[PDB]
RNA sequence: UGCUCGC
């Protein structure tokens, strides 16, 4: 079917966006069992699938939001007595996006992996005003490190999972009821399941490594089976489930998802002749000669 | 769009042709000027123009840091040396502006002074860009190096008299290879030394507020009448275009312009070789109305023959004596005889049968076809017809040429009847 | 992207309606229609393309990209997003294709050719790896699949 | 600041005000003339070869045309690059071989560009 | 494959061999279908190339008309005689004793 | 914002003197005391309320 | 062979040795002459190309040269001394086949319809394919592996080619070059190249708020260090300079000097410095930084597949480089022989004539043409597959292979980025003609109506640009580069200057080119996105003739075509009378072309001559190609390259290793105008058969066909296969011979 | 295959056991369906469906 | 070793 697969396009799976690798590259990424894959997809089910307000609320909860994405203006004001950076939060956009973020949450977001900013440096004056007064760290840093803050102060995370890059509200228009789910283009399944309002019992993912690390080896096998079957059906060609089940069992029989690459094949197989014939002939042969490993003809 | 208003005159002045310089500060906006800044001196060189301005800056102003001034003054110079000091006092007081040469030749640039109804132009002897030079830091680094050397020598409180007598290290003046000599000549250090070889010239500064400025400002004007016809600047547009754009230095290879550049006889010959069938009026139109008709007629009478009022190029012109048939390889004389027979048949009758010509001339089909295609077209149920219609106007206009061509065709017919036994 | 989707939708509407009209106006015993009904070779889409109207030429699931500055070909205006200027082929194979439509069709054909050329080697390597990894398993007599060891 | 035009520039320089102004115009490499008794060749003819007096006229036609009639030919004058940095036109006169005078004549604000009307020169002959 | 150009070439060639002409298949032009159809109808043949044909085997006419016409076929260098290969025991390589 | 010294043209940094915060250059004794408030807004792009697709 | 070889000889006219001065070897004039054979004992003889094909020898002409030298300080001159043998391309100026009639071709046993243009070496016919490469001295803004949008410029002069890059890996711009140990900030290089004020640097980069916001980190990183003068920056650069493995000669504190030399000569070679004045180089790198900043926002990444940035090298440039390398090697060998012989031999004065080996250049040319691998150590160019065996399967095969073009990608992997059919190939390259297989998309064919430009003098271009009001870049600061109405004018990658109202400039330049004062192949284009006016005059650019359209009416009328048909005018007259002009890809990017007369609208600048010229030579055989599918046309071209038929009129005397002929070839009934143009009907490669489209006996299931026995019996499809069996009886070292 | 010039290989076993294994396991009648999904591959084709 | 091909 790899030769039968045409490597088509425009198969957005009904959302008209979120370009996902499907076809021979997808099968290759699945069989390689790489820890990091291209365009990871996480499907999350909602407790209240009929309400759009709850969907947008949990979306804002899971989606990473930077400070510059919500603040209306950040200005470095140099008063005659002291110089500091003033950030004005747009409460209108905050309540529009339904983010549970106030001045105190923003202040708590600062002082975290930002040149060790002391808590006394950040202060709150109004309801949506944050004042940051940095001090010289004496490690080749002076007051004119303010600019450095201007480079990364809007790029701090105030709410959401840092690994999550983009989450969208997918809707199913079934005649009985139109339900709401979350499509997350991130690489953190545990955080998505742990978030409030997300039915973690019915949350899946495309990255087999995350599923293996989070929900066990059997969940990883089931995810591999489902993903391979879905990728095969996307091209209109059908494969009996027994083949993909055998493949997943072979990939998940030592307790760890091992890929079809040379590393996984070496970790699974023991025969020296086959390891030498497949890839890395000289290295495997010299290592076997060093270990004195006797190879059977099984 | 007529010149309704503003017919301004343009005058020229040569008083300050060699004394006019243009100074532009790429880092100083036009809003702030150096009129209030007291200048001290200006170094300059006549050849290889590079002016260095030395000005003075205030200190009591709040925009000056006296502590940093003392620091930079102690850094650039010594403690109390003052023999060669970049600053007279213990503060940074003098500022140096260095000039860079934009272009070598400034003849195409001119300064324009505008007065009511007139614009005076003055050539520029040179254009330089003035930028704040950082030269005190180099002397500061040199002084820091010499202070480091002094500290190295001062490792001991009392230094014994070193027996560091300079052994005679006179190096061979090796004959340098021409490549290495060219590298040395093209080196930056050699160019900088050559520039430094020219002695400096000191000049005082006279600001715009000085009366000397307004005094010498009148030199950009010239004494002359309002309306004067310039003796020069009278070349035609064609001559100007030739000046500002000086020149670098099949048989249809030569173009129309290359044809017109050739003598009239060559033009007629090439045109008859290319077209091989054309009227006299078309030839007169192509050659041009400025050429007399008698000369064109005499030229065409030597390379063409008259057939039914039209002109057909001669056979020997198309086929030189050293040429041959590209299809059969027969000599060019047979081709000329066959073409003359074809032209005679066309003069006798407008319709020519291909089979009859092939039988009489004993030539192959392709040669007869090429002979006919040059002067005839295929008409169904009628054979081959002459491509151009009967032109009686040229015949009526020139009866003597008609009689000459008639007797020439009579001679050609006699020759053809002698050869082919007609 | 909304405008692109709407224009693609309109061109597809034209294509499918012309194809339906051609299929309805065609009489029986027609050899292309007969071979399309039995499924031996061809389909209704090929018949519509070769009789009624060729469809929108799609490169990587989208209209023809602007090879030149702000336009695909110099024969069209700049920033012009008209259907004929972006890949649409109004004429059919019977009536003949304009030079721009023929160029777009050749672009699509070459895209398909290079896609197949890459797919051949990629799937060859994938098949080699998969077989080298899976060749050890065998079904034993006790109904248990065991490896070589 | 809107981009001005040479016609309106001269109009406001003469009609709106009467104060003199220093301009910096760029003339072509070769002027439509011959070096007068300069020992030649069709070489470059710059302002250094021409004499004093009236050398040409400045015409301002309708629709914004600004031409310079320098004899039989007519060039066109357009606005150059709008410089905003300081440009001081000064006179450096070396009266003596040891001491010279630098005379600040004025400030340069606008730049003009004179170009041959190649279209007219081509359609002429 | 949608090779309508082959049918157009066949029709133009049939019209040309009927009227003694050489039709042109120039890209984005050439002789139109209407002209060759008129040339066919003028010579007494069908305006679509399909002609009444009797089966040579059974001697009975075919139920559908057959599309006849002159087509310019070109033979390729790929021959079965040059590509035919059969290998006996034969020779082997010195390094590895294989064919 | 980015400010430059009128003297030499190098970039100006913000430091604290003996009386008030001032702009200063690292290569010349030029300084400039701050009298009134100075601000430099950037107006970052506000993430729109993304539509629910499907 | 007429101009470039003389320039190469002039570049190395004098060669001398360091030892024993006042000795020299001076070349005066070099000639190639007519092709001859060295068979006769010390005597030459005219030889035809067919004789060279039969005798398995090379078709070359003796390269001779007249020289003057000093034997014993007395000047000795030679007027005719051969030095090598240049293989003569067929149908060239010096080839015997040119200026010949078909009868004279028959006398020489050569087909008159043979395209020629191929070399004959050792009896085999080799063709040098047209090489395709990226244009040199051009800024390319592209994304890196990690997604960083950087810039690259491959500055290539006649001596050195250096690709310098610029990255934004950490929000600041670093400049990377092969001569630097570590990439250094761009602001340090700015300070090293003369401009020390940061305000001037920022003005040169741009005055836009986002530009300053992006360039801020670079200024901050520069201010972190103590680099504020030119000397400090030059010292910092020299610290990052590594010696080329202990270069011979005493350094004597060359660190700052090495840094300045790398900045002046090695970095940005195409940008020239008059006398250590980096103003032009500063403006160039500032424009590059501005382009990177602008591209760092909207993803306006330039594409490599755009053929406007492609250059085509013919056999001429390759042979010129090869001859230059061989002549330099010969001169070095002669200088070494002189140094070894003159100072110690005897009072018998050494002369080069006794040591001028004539086999060097000849063997070099023969090997480079035959084997096809070119190794130029002076340019460090290691190419393969330059020459290929001319395919004599048919006339169409050779005619299509003669106009082939290979890609620089040199296919070994699945790139799938140049293999696509770009819209830039319009009118220049055939879209359908491509080899089906692994070489799909990287081996292409030229169109029916196309031309490749040569190099110009570039003098009058500069003169007209300077006279048209282009202000000198040294006269103004970089701030004017940030103005919306100021447009940069370039010239072959060099910043020619700035201009305002570029419409007038472009119109005047085009009108002057039409008038004839500027070469018709000089191209001018405008990029409004980058606001850059490009003036291209280098060779290798593809141009196509187009009819000029002025005010909705083409300049070409029926009267002009009637005069052309009658012979009053030729194509050169159309070129001179401003009727038809050549357009480049970059130039046609800005022009409006109409396919037909009815398509002409108000905004039309040119008219297409003929649409069917889009296809190539092989694609021209397809009858009604617009009614078929593109893979069908590609397969048809691929099979017609292998079509069996007659080769030429001399196919009987021709003896090749494999030849296929048709017994009774027939010209097609449906013939394209391209067939009449290429004279394919004189040499057909097929037969017309009465085909009936029907299903019969089920023996034609998938693509098969049923043949008639009586037809094959009467000569249909009858073919002839000619093979060659060659044997050699050579004399060995010992006085024994094969018998 | 598509009968457009495809070249195919033909091997002759030199052992009775190999011949029997080929006839039994790789028999055409015994491999009418693919092991991928059980669909029959050896079936009617063009000019047989029509 | 190179390259043009054949699917
Ligand atoms: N340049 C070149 N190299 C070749 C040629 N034939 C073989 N080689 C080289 O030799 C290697 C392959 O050797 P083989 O083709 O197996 O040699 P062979 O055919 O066994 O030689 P014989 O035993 O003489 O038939 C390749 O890696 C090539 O580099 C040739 O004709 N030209
Ligand atoms: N590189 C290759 N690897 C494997 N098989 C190949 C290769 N090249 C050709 N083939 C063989 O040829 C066949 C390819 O034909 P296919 O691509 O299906 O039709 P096609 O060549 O597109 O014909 P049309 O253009 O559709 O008329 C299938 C395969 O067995
Ligand atoms: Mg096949
Ligand atoms: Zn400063």
């Amino acid at each position: 079917p790899g030769t039968q697969m045409t490597l088509k396009t425009f198969h957005f799976a009904g959302v008209a966006s979120m370009n996902i690798t499907l076809g021979v590259p997808r099968i290759k990424e699945i069989i390689n069992a790489s820890k990091a894959i291209s365009t990871p997809i996480i499907t999350a089910q909602l407790d209240k699938d009929d309400d759009a307000d709850y969907a947008r609320l949990v979306k804002g909860r899971i989606e990473k939001t930077l400070l510059g994405e919500i603040s209306e203006y950040i200005e470095e004001v140099f008063l005659p007595d002291d110089c500091f950076i003033l950030v004005k939060l747009s409460l209108e956009r905050i309540r529009l996006l339904r983010l549970e973020v106030n001045a105190e949450t923003v202040r708590y977001s600062i002082c975290t992996s930002k040149l060790r900013v002391k808590p006394g440096d950040v202060a709150v004056h109004g309801e949506a005003v944050v004042c940051v007064t940095p001090r010289e760290n004496s490690k080749s840093s002076m007051y004119y490190v303010l600019q450095f803050l201007k480079e990364d102060l809007p790029k701090v995370v105030v709410q959401g999972i840092p690994e999550v890059s983009r989450a969208v509200i997918h809707i199913d228009e079934q005649s009985g009821k139109e339900k709401y789910k979350l499509l997350v283009e991130g690489d953190n399944l545990r955080a998505v399941m742990a978030t409030h309002g997300v039915k973690g019992t019915r949350t899946t993912s495309n990255n087999t490594y995350e599923v293996e690390k989070t929900l066990g080896i059997e969940a990883a096998r089931t995810t591999i089976i489902n993903e391979i079957q879905y990728t095969m059906v996307n091209h209109g060609m059908s494969i009996d489930r027994r083949h993909v089940m055998l493949l997943s069992d072979l990939m998940t029989y030592k307790g760890e998802v091992l890929g079809i690459t040379r590393f996984g094949l070496a970790k699974m197989k023991e025969s020296v002749l086959m390891l030498a014939s497949f890839e890395k002939t000289a290295d495997h042969l010299f290592d076997a000669a060093y270990f004195g490993q006797k190879d059977s003809v099984c | 769009d007529d010149p309704v208003v503003q017919e301004i005159d343009v005058y020229l002045a040569k008083s300050l042709a060699e004394k006019l310089y243009l100074f532009q500060y790429p880092v100083r906006p036009a809003s702030m000027t150096y009129d209030d800044i007291p200048h001290l001196s200006a170094k300059i060189k006549p050849k290889q123009q590079k002016v260095e301005l030395e000005m003075a800056i205030d200190t009591l102003n709040p925009n000056y840091c006296r502590s940093k001034g003392e620091q930079i003054a102690l850094n650039v110079d010594g403690a109390c040396a003052d023999e060669t000091s970049t600053y007279s006092s213990k503060l940074m007081d003098k500022q140096t502006f260095c000039s860079s040469q934009t272009t070598s030749n400034t003849s195409r640039y001119a300064a324009a002074l505008y007065r009511q109804g007139e614009l005076h132009l003055t050539p520029l002897h040179g254009i330089l860009q003035l930028r704040p030079s950082f030269s005190y830091l180099d002397k500061a680094d040199a002084k820091h190096r010499e202070r480091e050397a002094a500290n190295e020598a001062g490792d001991s409180s009392q230094d014994e008299a070193e027996d560091d007598v300079k052994q005679i290290t006179v190096r061979f003046s090796r004959p340098e290879s021409e490549q290495a000599r060219q590298r040395r000549v093209q080196s930056y250090e050699f160019l900088q030394k050559k520039h430094a070889e020219e002695p400096w010239v000191h000049l005082h500064y006279y600001g715009l507020r000085d009366s000397r400025s307004e005094h010498e400002r009148q030199y950009l004007l010239c004494p002359g009448s309002s309306g004067v016809e310039n003796t020069e600047l009278v070349k035609s547009p064609s001559e100007y275009l030739m000046m500002l754009m000086p020149p670098s230095q099949p048989s249809n290879v030569l173009s129309m312009a290359q044809l017109r550049t050739l003598p009239l006889a060559d033009q007629i010959k090439i045109l008859m070789k290319n077209v091989k069938v054309m009227p006299f009026a078309n030839l007169m139109s192509l050659l041009g109305p400025s050429i007399d008709s008698v000369a064109v007629l005499r030229g065409i009478q030597k390379v063409a023959m008259l057939v039914q009022g039209n002109w057909v190029v001669k056979s020997d012109i198309l086929y030189p004596k050293d040429s041959s048939s590209p299809h059969s390889g027969v000599p060019a004389e047979v081709l000329c005889r066959g073409r003359d027979f074809v032209m005679w048949k066309f003069t006798q009758s407008r319709w020519v049968v291909r089979k009859e010509v092939a039988t009489v001339t004993k030539l192959c089909a392709e040669d007869v076809k090429d002979f006919l295609e040059h002067m005839a077209v295929v008409r169904i149920n009628k054979g081959w017809e002459f491509i151009l219609p009967y032109d009686g106007e040229f015949i009526k206009k020139h009866p003597d040429v008609v009689q000459r061509q008639h007797m020439l065709w009579t001679g050609i017919q006699a020759k053809l009847e002698k050869v082919y036994n007609l | 992207e909304t405008l692109e989707a709407l224009i693609l939708k309109e061109l597809s509407v034209i294509r499918d309606h012309a194809g339906s009209a051609c299929l309805r106006e065609l009489d029986k015993s027609n050899s292309p229609l007969t071979m399309a009904l039995c499924g031996s070779k061809g389909s209704f889409i090929n018949i519509s393309q070769m009789i009624a109207c060729v469809g929108q030429q799609a490169i990587s699931g989208s209209r023809v990209p602007d090879g030149f500055e702000n336009r695909s070909l110099p024969h069209f205006e700049k920033h012009s997003k008209l259907p004929a200027a972006k890949g649409f082929v109004a004429n059919s194979f019977y009536s003949g294709l304009t030079p721009t439509e023929f160029f777009f069709h050749t672009m699509a054909g070459r895209e398909g050719l290079v896609d197949t050329a890459v797919k051949t080697a990629e799937t060859g390597y994938m098949q080699r790896r998969l077989v080298k990894s899976l060749e050890d398993l065998c079904s034993q007599y006790d109904l248990t699949v065991r490896s070589s060891t | 600041l809107p981009k001005d035009v040479s016609v309106a520039e001269l109009l406001r320089e003469l009609s709106l005000t009467k104060e003199e102004e220093l301009l910096f115009l760029q003339l072509p490499d070769t002027l439509p003339g011959q070096p007068p008794t300069q020992d030649i060749a069709e070489n470059a003819c710059t302002l250094a070869d021409l004499t004093e007096g009236q050398v040409g006229k400045l015409l301002i036609r309708k629709s914004g045309r600004v031409q310079l009639l320098l004899g039989k030919v007519t060039l066109d004058v357009t606005m150059g690059t709008a410089c905003s940095f300081l440009q001081e036109l000064v006179s450096v006169g070396l009266g003596d071989s040891r001491t010279g005078e630098m005379t600040v004549l004025g400030h340069v604000k606008h730049k003009l560009v004179c170009s041959p009307d190649f279209e007219s020169l081509l359609d002429h002959k | 494959r949608m090779t309508v150009g082959k049918l157009i070439e066949l029709l133009a060639g049939k019209a040309g061999v009927l009227d003694g002409r050489f039709h042109y298949g120039t890209a984005f032009g050439g002789s139109k279908v209407k002209d060759v159809c008129e040339d066919l109808v003028r010579h007494g043949y069908n305006y679509l190339g399909k002609d009444y044909v009797t089966s040579g085997i059974t001697g009975e006419p075919l139920e559908a008309y057959i599309y006849f016409g002159p087509v310019y076929y070109q033979k390729l260098k790929h021959m079965v005689l040059d590509k035919m290969h059969a290998r006996a025991r034969g020779p082997r390589a010195v390094l590895t004793r294989q064919p | 914002m980015l400010l430059f010294c009128p003297g030499c043209g190098n970039g100006l940094i913000v430091e604290e003197g003996q009386r008030c915060h001032r702009f200063a250059c690292n290569t010349c004794p030029y300084v400039h005391n701050i009298t009134r408030k100075v601000t430099n807004r950037k107006y970052p792009k506000l993430k729109e309320v993304d539509d629910v697709l499907g | 062979i007429n101009v470039e070889i003389k320039k190469i000889m002039k570049a190395n006219e004098k060669v001398t040795s360091d030892a024993d001065p006042m000795w020299y070897l001076k070349y005066l004039n070099i000639y190639v002459g007519l092709p001859d054979v060295e068979e006769s004992f010390n005597v030459t003889r005219p030889v035809s190309p067919h004789e060279c094909r039969l005798r398995d020898m090379t078709y070359s002409a003796p390269i001779t040269v007249d020289i003057e030298y000093t034997r014993g300080s007395q000047r000795i001159i030679r007027n005719a001394l051969p030095i090598g043998r240049m293989p003569i391309m067929l149908r060239s100026s010096n080839c015997v086949l040119t200026g010949k009639t078909p009868a004279e071709f028959a006398k020489l046993n050569e087909c008159p319809l043979d395209p020629g243009g191929y070399f004959i070496v050792k009896g085999v016919e080799k063709v040098i394919l047209i090489q395709e490469q990226l244009s040199k001295n051009r800024i390319i803004v592209e994304a890196d592996r990690k997604g960083a949008v950087g810039a690259s410029v491959t500055s290539s002069t006649h001596e050195k080619k250096s690709r310098t890059n610029m990255a934004v890996k950490q929000g600041r711009f670093y400049l990377r070059h092969n001569t630097l140990s570590e990439d250094i900030p761009i602001v340090i290089i700015f300070k090293a190249m003369g401009v020390e004020s940061d305000q001037e640097i920022v003005q040169m980069i741009g005055t836009e708020e986002h530009v300053m916001a992006a360039f801020g980190p670079s200024l901050e990183e520069c201010q972190k260090a103590q680099i504020f003068t030119q000397m400090q920056a030059l010292k910092y650069i020299g610290n990052k300079v590594r010696r080329q493995r202990m270069w011979g000669g005493g350094p004597k504190k060359t660190k700052i000097e090495e840094a300045r030399e790398l900045l002046a000569s090695t970095i940005l070679t195409h940008v020239p410095v008059k006398e250590f004045n980096f103003r032009a180089k500063c403006i160039y790198t500032a424009v590059m930084v501005r382009r990177v900043i602008l591209a760092q926002g909207d993803n306006k990444v330039d594409d490599r597949d755009y053929y406007g940035n492609k250059r085509l090298e013919l056999a001429g440039q390759l042979l010129s480089l090869l001859f230059e390398d061989l002549f330099k090697k010969f001169n070095s060998e002669m200088k070494k022989i002189a140094d070894q012989v003159i100072p110690k031999q005897r009072a018998a004065q050494f002369d080069v004539v006794k040591h001028m080996r004539q086999d060097q250049i000849t063997n070099g040319m023969v090997n480079a043409i035959s084997t096809g691998n070119w190794s130029l150590k002076r340019f460090k160019m290691d190419r393969q597959g330059v020459t290929q065996v001319l395919s004599r399967l048919s006339y169409i095969s050779a005619l299509g292979m003669m106009t082939r073009i290979s890609s620089q990608f040199e296919k070994t992997r699945k790139v799938s980025g140049p293999r696509s059919l770009q819209p830039s190939q319009w009118g220049m390259l055939c879209p359908s003609d491509t080899p089906e297989g692994e070489a799909c998309g990287l081996v292409k064919n030229l169109a029916l109506m196309t031309h490749i430009t040569t190099d110009m003098e570039d003098g009058p271009i500069v003169k007209l640009a300077s006279n048209l009001g282009v202000e000198d870049v040294n006269l103004l600061c970089g701030e004017e580069l940030s103005y919306p109405n100021v447009f940069l004018v370039f010239l072959n990658g060099n910043i020619l200057g700035v201009i305002r109202d570029h419409k007038k400039l472009v119109n005047t330049f085009r009108l002057m080119r039409r008038a004839g004062y500027i070469n018709e192949f000089v191209s001018i284009s405008t990029n409004l996105t980058d606001r850059c006016v490009y003036i291209s005059s280098d060779g290798g650019r593809l141009c196509r003739p187009y009819i000029i359209v002025k005010k909705q009416k083409p300049a070409v009328t029926n009267k002009h075509m009637e005069e052309l048909a009658q012979g009053y005018r030729n194509f050169e007259d159309f070129l001179h009378e401003s009727l038809v002009e050549y357009l480049d890809v970059n130039e046609e990017n800005d022009c409006n072309i109409a396919l037909y007369e009815h398509t002409i609208n108000k905004d039309t600048t040119h008219l297409e001559i003929e649409p069917f010229t889009l296809l190539g030579v092989c694609a021209g055989l397809i009858p009604y190609p617009h009614h078929n599918q593109s893979p069908r046309n590609t397969y048809q071209c691929a099979m017609g390259k292998q079509a069996m038929g007659t080769i030429g009129y001399n196919q009987r005397n021709r003896i090749d290793t494999l030849m296929y002929l048709l017994a009774y070839p027939q010209k097609p009934m449906v013939k394209t105008k391209t067939i009449e143009l290429i004279e394919f009907e004189k040499l057909p490669a097929g037969q017309n058969a009465t085909v009936a489209v029907m299903s019969y006996s089920g023996y034609d299931i998938e693509d098969a066909l049923v043949l008639n026995k009586a037809s094959l019996d009467r000569g249909f499809g009858r073919c002839l296969v000619y093979k060659n069996a060659k044997c050699t009886l050579k004399r060995y070292t010992n006085q024994t011979f094969d018998k | 295959a598509d009968f457009d010039g495809d070249e195919m290989n033909l091997h002759l076993p030199q052992t009775e056991e190999a011949k029997a294994e080929a006839l039994v396991l790789m028999g055409t009648k015994a491999n009418l369906v693919t092991p991928r999904n059980g669909e029959p591959l050896i079936a009617a084709i063009q000019d047989f469906l029509t």
